[PDB]
């Protein structure tokens, strides 16, 4: 059986003291009339409904939540922090894989008003809003990893504490090989490769490769990793480029141009 | 009432030396910060004593390190207009503003007063050291806009500091300028000049000299 | 109609330089809380000297300001050498309009202290045509900028003087001038005037230089 999955409503992993949040224990097997096991830092919680509602958060609510229903595996932990302060930088997740969107919010204590908000990554403000606004980055990549905070103008300028967000890489730049020899006697068997491999344990994820010449195509998105023209006439000579991407295309990377001489 | 938000405006006067030398170009500088990418267009209207002028030069948008834009408009001014107390108004319009922002600047009001300029040799106690301090006392001037320089034999001196103007009990200002020179240059009898530029001086300047003499 | 975020703000002030340099005086650290609301006026202070908590503080009574807020002040006497040695003083402010207590710390300005050089400069010959006359005290080469300069004559304080702010010099030390204005009759009658300087880098924290018509 697959694992349970916890979802936060609102999705923010950091809240203010006395704020409200609801934890949803989702199991793909949709059960009926079956209890839910909730855990705070390994300790069982005296609540068995499929959702767990914190009505007024305090320090005692902080830690790792995990949940389990039916014959499911226990869920991966979600970490909820409860903070005091003027401004709180809220994020939708602390860890992500490239391609997965990241949501950010500059939350004012007791929902008061700030304006002229700045969002910072690693000390530098990268986004400015006259009116307080959430911010979403759809196509995340490794460079979006860093320490996030925000500031805004209320009666005075206030600044949030930092929070760390990691965007994990999926595969490096798919470098293109050179089979043996350049230059070459035309009438020699080709073999060309695209050098990239997965960095995370993605059990059934498949990468799709496609080899280029100058710009016009040779072979489109295919599950095989090697382009093999039967035996080379140097019409297939010069600019060689590879591209490796996920099936959805939301993570795609380049490679150096291959010196090809047949 | 969520009027709050939008760009801010800062209006800066000319450098004192630029208003006093007909050679140089005095400018008033209107700076707009916190311009967003969503509403990047900034419009400047300039008025001199209420009557609009159209000769200002606007530099293009410049992205700041906090990812906001900064836009600057530079208005060249006539020396006598500024010195006669004409008012300079900058009016800034931008879609993120509920109404234009207006800033007005002018020379400080009040009857100008001529500075008295006195040069003071180093204290005898200082002659035991390798470098001595040459002192220029400038007092009794109004307004506080002034410029002070040191030179010797037609060349600028590379090593002097000047205090800010300080308010005196009579409503006028005073300051001091400290020129530091090698003891040998002072004892060898070189002449050093303190040049003071202020609107209330004849030809907008005076200069007094200082040299070792027993 | 949501209101702007914000509450009380805290400003934390160092002792007067002269108070820390004279054992006969009492140096104090001052914790000023502004924008205290009428609805929540209760303010609580906690003081900490180099981490350790102290209880010798004194909090003045509130005072309304024209913007219809309160301004509570808490004064903490400090030990001279504790301040001169660089210990840090922390003020902790608590109020219901705050999400958490505000903390501010101060300490002596860090950096290698440099001894002031003090020079008195008589009036320029060309000023001797005026009714009043300028006596000049040059203090240069000192660090930090915390300093105190005064004038006296015949045991009595001369108070008709102005002193410029410290100015950063091109060698990283500070300087200033102090200008004492006196009637030209007093100067030419031979009366002696003295510039008194107090700074942490001087021997005994004090030096003085005198000035009078030489011949
Ligand atoms: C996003 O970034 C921007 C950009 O900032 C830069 O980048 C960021 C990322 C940071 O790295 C930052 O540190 C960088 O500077 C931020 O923009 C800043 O915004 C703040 C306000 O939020 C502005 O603060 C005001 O500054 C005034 C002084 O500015 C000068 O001095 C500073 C250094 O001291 C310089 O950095 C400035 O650029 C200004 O420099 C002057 O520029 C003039 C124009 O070019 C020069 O004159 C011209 O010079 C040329 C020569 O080249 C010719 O000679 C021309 O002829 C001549 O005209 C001038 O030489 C130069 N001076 C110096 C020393 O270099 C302050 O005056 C002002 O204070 C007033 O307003 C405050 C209200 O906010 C108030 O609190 C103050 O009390 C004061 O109020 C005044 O009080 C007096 C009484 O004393 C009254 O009489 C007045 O009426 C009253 N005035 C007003 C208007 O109320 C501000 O502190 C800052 O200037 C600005 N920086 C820049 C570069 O534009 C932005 O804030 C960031 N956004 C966010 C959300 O974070
Ligand atoms: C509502 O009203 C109140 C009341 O205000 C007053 O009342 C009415 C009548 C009004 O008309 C108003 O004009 C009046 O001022 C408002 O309260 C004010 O709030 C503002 C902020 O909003 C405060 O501004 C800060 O001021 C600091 C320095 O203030 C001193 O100097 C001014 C005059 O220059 C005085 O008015 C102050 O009272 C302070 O004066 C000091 O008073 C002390 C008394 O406790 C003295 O210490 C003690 O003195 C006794 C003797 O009595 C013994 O000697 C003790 O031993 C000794 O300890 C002290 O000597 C005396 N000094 C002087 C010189 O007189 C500024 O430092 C501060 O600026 C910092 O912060 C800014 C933003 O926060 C920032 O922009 C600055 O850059 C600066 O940041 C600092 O920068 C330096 C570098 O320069 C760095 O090294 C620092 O690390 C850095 N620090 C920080 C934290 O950033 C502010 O400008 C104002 O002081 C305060 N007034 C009073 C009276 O308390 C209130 O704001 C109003 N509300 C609204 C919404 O308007
Ligand atoms: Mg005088």
């Amino acid at each position: 059986a697959p694992k349970a999955v916890i979802k936060l409503q609102p999705p923010w992993v950091s809240v203010f003291q006395e704020e409200s949040v609801t934890l949803h224990c989702e199991v793909p097997h949709l059960p009926g009339s079956s209890s839910t096991q909730w855990f705070l830092n390994g300790t069982a919680i005296q609540t068995s409904t499929p959702t767990y509602h914190i009505t007024s958060a305090s320090e005692d609510d902080s830690g790792e939540y995990r949940c389990q229903r039916g014959l499911s595996g226990r869920s991966d932990p979600i970490q909820l922090e409860v903070h005091r302060g003027w401004l709180l930088l809220q994020v939708s997740s602390r860890v992500l894989t490239e391609g997965e969107p990241l949501a950010l919010r500059c939350h004012a204590w007791k929902d008061k008003l700030v304006y002229n908000v700045l969002y910072y990554r690693n000390g530098k403000a990268f986004k400015f809003f006259h009116w307080n606004s959430n911010l979403t980055i759809l196509k995340t990549n490794m460079s979006h990893s860093g320490t996030y905070h925000c500031s805004g103008m209320g009666k005075r300028r206030y600044t949030s504490a930092g929070i760390s967000v990691t965007v994990k890489e999926l595969f490096p730049a798919p470098v293109l090989t050179a089979s043996v020899t350049s230059p070459l006697l035309e009438g020699t068997p080709v073999t060309l490769s695209c050098e990239t491999k997965l960095l995370l344990q993605r059990p059934g994820l498949q990468l799709y490769f496609s080899f280029y010449m100058g710009s016009k195509t040779l072979r489109g998105r295919d599950t095989s990793s090697e382009y093999q023209i039967l035996t080379a006439r140097r019409e297939d000579s010069g600019l060689y480029w590879c591209e490796a991407a996920t099936e959805d295309g939301n993570v795609l990377k380049r490679s150096p141009e291959l010196e090809l001489q047949v | 009432p969520e009027l709050l938000g939008g760009p801010s405006v800062f209006l800066f006067p000319p450098k004192p030396k630029d208003t006093l030398m007909i050679s140089r170009t005095p400018e008033v500088t209107c700076v707009v910060v916190d311009v967003s990418h969503e509403d990047p267009e900034v419009k400047f209207n300039w008025y001199v004593d209420g009557v609009e002028v159209h000769n200002a030069k606007t530099k293009p948008r410049e992205e700041q390190y906090n990812s906001t834009y900064r836009v600057v408009s530079v208005l060249t001014v006539l020396h006598q207009d500024w010195l006669n107390g004409k008012e300079y108004k900058c009016k800034v319009s931008n879609k993120a503003l509920p109404a234009p922002i207006e800033k007005t600047i002018s020379k400080a009001k009040g009857q100008p007063r001529e500075p008295q300029v006195y040069t003071l040799p180093p204290s005898r106690d200082e002659l035991t050291k390798n470098q001595v301090s040459l002192t220029c006392l400038v007092k009794g001037f109004y307004p506080s806009d002034i410029a002070v320089e040191w030179e010797s034999n037609g060349q600028p001196e590379n090593n002097y500091k000047t205090t800010p103007p300080v308010l005196d009990s009579d409503g006028s200002f005073f300051l001091y300028s400290k020129l530091t020179v090698d003891k040998s240059r002072w004892q060898q009898g070189n002449v050093f000049s303190c040049s003071v530029m202020h609107e209330a001086l004849h030809n907008h300047y005076t200069q007094k000299s200082l040299s070792l003499s027993p």
